[PDB]
């Protein structure tokens, strides 16, 4: 009937802020299409297979990284810029950690570890 | 992955490509000084190297004693043009400003500065077959000019994935689609749209050209967001035409993407997510109604890895 | 998240809906049921049928957003209609309601209504819902209607744009109209005409998209077209590639669909449908389940005809 | 003389069509059935499905009467039209087709063609039949089609009007049409539309009629009309009461179908639609049955709509 279409290198490696897009259904299987009732309708079904997709999966399923580079050029006084990360994930992505190297008198306030 | 240099003629270009496709573990049937016989799990190519200008032909089968245009299965004889003429991409003579090179192991993507502002595509690949059970899949394509000083986007002048040109002789690409309509297996079907032809297939190649044929060029168009200055990347979608004119989606261009470059200087990095990705222009720098003497803002996205 | 079956009248569908809405396992156990803020009928119905309104909160998937949404049940025995009207907003609050009048005003930056068409009999329906977006299909038995409303798909943070909210019917809301209407202007999510679909500009000023030119339509709304069915603009001849779609080798591709407006001041991509694409008609038609990657889509087609490029798929998940 | 049921295909339904006309019990008993004095597959397919053709005849319930009928079976694959040709005659002579050409031409009193629109997947359909006169009705998803042919009721002797035969199909013969069609001319038999319903005058001229004109059409036909769907002819208001009509109190009223031509020569009374009736759409619709004096009736919608004057109702007996 159906099993697969693909799709999995090019929306995982797509100009995405996000990833892993649509990965899970993958596992999650599953499947009753065939099957037909007549509610006079008509009795119409042909093969009935997989292709194709959306082709517009984009941005869908994980972290953003909003900033790429900073340009803190010449500092003088106390500055504060804003990081946000936005997770489309139905389940939280736990972050393992912050290894802070070289990153000495820079500080998160009002945030947990 | 990503490679960069300089050639003062186009054997130089030859020879590092076919340097680094072999460190790729690439298998060449043959090699020359100009002409080429090579192949991949996927499917069979064969190059040669003009004066000023690419010669490129698919191929199904090999034999070392014919000519590089006579190889089995050739697209010279193959293909619904009368002409009967193989792909071509036009360069020009001398100094090549700067090439960048994508290599896979499925396909090799080319973009050669030949001059400050000018650049010249070079497409080899296989199409991802997105889970469609079909035979084939392999698209070479070239870069030609119409006339130098005149409008150099002229209707009659052909590009990568071209969906409306004219001409009679040559054709900038091309795509395999094997027994089509129940004909014989080796079938080379060109980018064409005025032949008429049962069978042909289009592409989104000229970007977003007024009398461009296909329904994504308001993407293309509207790839820029004025409101965050953000900017998406639309899969190239092929189409072919079956004998009586119905259409079936054949697939995609793997690790490619084109876009408005409005907002874009030639080389600008936005890199969207875990992948970067690399925007160049497709012949030169212009402005947005510029269709006849410059590619307008239509830009080529290539996955960085 | 989808309840397929056959609802004995239009209060009956309207009480099922809810009841899925309130009390589906899938929304129970994840927690993204909907929350009645309103519930009332306050016309009193002559010659007519009576008139339920209900307004319902989402949560959304988070359940950090805000979504606000309306249903009203209009009908008229004296003409047999009993259309559903629907409609989007904000917030709301009951005491901003005028004497009299109807509190759908009282919404804030509130959008004009659509509608689907049905009346008082036993009618196959087809449901789909989500955290974001809800999806109504009933099928008239030899026609089919569609309509919905949700929250898009953009490509742009929601920290900037947290409600890209859109609404889509049948018809146009402002008038009553007969379910055997033989306008072009009753068609189905796929193709809007004749004020059929409704989204919010992230400046707050909700912006009409129509695949078609209409003269009676606003100037403002021609150039902002759903581009997948409005490939008219480029091409230079009525027939193209879109209408003439096929199935490949037994293979039905999926074409999702695209918000896009193309206006002077600027352009600007807006996003996509959320389980509804484009696919052809050939060998296939209605009530046909496609899979994909495990995942199963319904085929619909338009009121108006069953033509190629007036037939859409709508993920059931 | 009626059957129900699921055909696989078209060419299964022209099968079972066949198998209805010989072995029907009541046909064999009373001894109605029809004679095949034809049936062969003349072209050679290509890219297109087996053509089959074939010519009966129909002796009449008095064994007295005189009727020739063909069927044909055109279809291609590429653009997926099954289609299934009907026409009419007096005579037929196998010899007299052309190297080539068709044998439609041979037919004594040869008409234009009707049809009817299908596609090889199984299909329901409803088969009417009788020694005078046979009604055939297909539905197609969303689409309710339906065509037949026979002898009409005059209220003259039948010794000097011995061949009041008539053709009905859903759209013309002379092209080829795909079922999705979106174009007026294709409808139902009640209301005829550009030569969609042909009768035999008793001056053997076969006489088109159409409810409403058409500068396509020839200027003879205009004034020639089906008056029950045509009341615009002497009404002031495009609003009239037929297009308003309503049961009463529960009882669906039938309305025979009127065939009467009035041209400046003079006027003439031809006969009525014999189990095929005028019926509202309210509260009803297709594949409803509704039981007058003992005798009970089918109601179907045409192509185009369902809309009142879009609407008609067949005997079932």
């Amino acid at each position: 009937e159906g099993i697969v279409a693909g799709i999995t290198p090019n929306i995982d490696a797509l100009e995405l802020n996000q990833d892993i897009s649509l990965a899970a259904v993958a596992a999650s299987t599953w499947g009753g299409a065939y099957g037909a009732h007549q509610p006079v309708e008509v009795i119409h079904s042909t093969y009935q297979a997989v292709h194709q997709s959306a082709l517009e999966e984009n941005y869908y399923n994980r972290l953003w990284l909003i900033p790429t580079a900073m340009e803190l050029g010449n500092v003088v006084s106390t500055q504060i810029r804003p990081a946000s990360v936005w997770n489309a994930y139905f389940s939280p992505r736990t972050l393992t950690a912050i290894d802070r190297e070289a990153a000495d008198g820079i500080t998160l306030s009002g945030q947990a570890s | 992955a990503y490679f960069t240099g300089t050639a003062n003629n186009p054997a130089d270009l030859l020879a590092k490509v076919r340097v680094h496709a072999e460190s790729l573990g690439w298998v060449t049937d043959r090699a020359s000084a100009s002409e080429w016989l090579c192949h991949n799990a996927d499917g069979y190519w064969s190059f040669n190297a003009g004066a000023n200008q690419f010669q490129m032909a698919g191929n199904t089968g090999f034999d070392n004693s014919l000519a590089w245009n006579a190889q089995p299965g050739n697209s010279v004889q193959n293909n619904p043009y009368s002409s009967k003429g193989p792909t071509v991409a036009q360069l020009s003579g001398g100094p090549f400003t700067r090439y960048h090179l994508f290599a896979t192991a499925a396909y090799l993507h080319l973009h050669v500065e030949i001059a400050a502002g000018q650049f010249r595509p070079v497409m080899i690949g296989s199409l991802n077959k997105r889970g469609v059970g079909y035979t084939g899949g392999q698209y070479v394509c070239g870069s030609f000019i119409y006339t130098p000083g005149q409008a150099l986007t002229n209707n009659w002048s052909s590009h990568p994935f071209d969906g409306y040109h004219i001409q009679y002789s040559n054709s900038s690409c091309m795509l395999r689609l094997d027994g089509l309509d129940g004909g014989p297996s080796p079938e080379w079907l060109p980018f064409d749209y005025t032949t008429n032809v049962p069978r042909r297939v289009v592409g989104p190649g000229r970007g977003n050209y007024s009398s461009q044929y296909h329904p994504d060029v308001g993407l293309i168009d509207a790839s820029a967001n004025e409101l965050n200055s953000s900017t998406t990347t639309v899969p190239c979608a092929i189409y072919a035409f079956g004998a009586q004119q119905r259409s079936r989606y054949v697939g995609e261009v793997p690790d490619f993407g084109i876009c408005n470059m409005a907002f874009l200087a030639p080389g600008d990095p936005l890199v969207v997510g875990s992948d970067t990705w690399r925007v160049y222009p497709l012949l030169q720098r212009g402005t947005a109604t510029d269709f006849d003497s410059t590619s307008a803002w239509v830009g080529y996205c290539f996955r960085v890895v | 998240a989808t309840e397929f079956g056959t609802a004995v009248n239009h209060a009956d569908l309207v009480e099922r809906l809810v009841q899925f809405l309130t009390a589906s396992p899938d929304l129970v156990a994840a927690g993204q049921a909907y929350e009645k803020v309103f519930d009332n009928t306050i016309p009193a119905s002559g010659t007519a049928i009576a008139v339920r309104q209900v307004t319902l909160r989402a949560p959304g998937l988070g359940g950090t957003d805000a979504i606000y949404m309306g249903i009203q049940s209009y009908g008229d025995t004296a003409l047999d209609y009993y259309n559903l009207r629907l409609m989007g907003g904000t917030a709301f609050n009951p005491g901003a309601i005028p004497p009299g009048g109807d509190y759908w005003t009282a919404f804030a930056n509130y959008s004009p209504r659509v509608q689907l068409l049905a009346w008082n009999q036993p009618m196959p329906y087809w449901f789909f819902a989500n955290g974001r977006r809800f999806w109504i299909v009933v099928k008239v038995s030899t026609i089919y209607e569609s309509a919905g409303a949700g929250f898009i798909l953009p490509p742009c943070p929601p920290s900037q744009y947290p409600y890209p909210l859109a609404v889509v019917g049948s018809y146009r809301g402002d008038v009553a109209t007969r379910w055997s209407d033989v306008s072009d202007r009753h068609r189905g999510i796929s193709s809007p005409y004749e004020r059929s679909c409704y989204l919010r500009d992230p400046a707050g000023r909700w912006l009409g998209f129509t695949v078609d030119g209409g003269a009676a339509n606003e100037s403002d709304y021609n150039n902002r077209t759903l581009l997948p069915l409005g490939c008219g603009r480029y091409a230079g001849s009525s027939d193209t590639v879109v209408k003439q779609l096929r199935d490949s080798f037994g293979k039905f591709p999926l074409k999702a669909l695209q918000f896009v407006t193309r206006e002077t001041e600027g352009r600007r991509y807006l996003g996509d449908f959320d389980g509804a694409f484009y696919v052809p008609t050939l060998n296939s038609g209605a009530e046909d389940v496609i899979v994909e990657d495990g995942v199963d889509h319904v085929v619909f087609q338009t009121a108006w005809r069953s033509g190629n490029p007036w037939l859409y798929a709508i993920r059931k998940d």
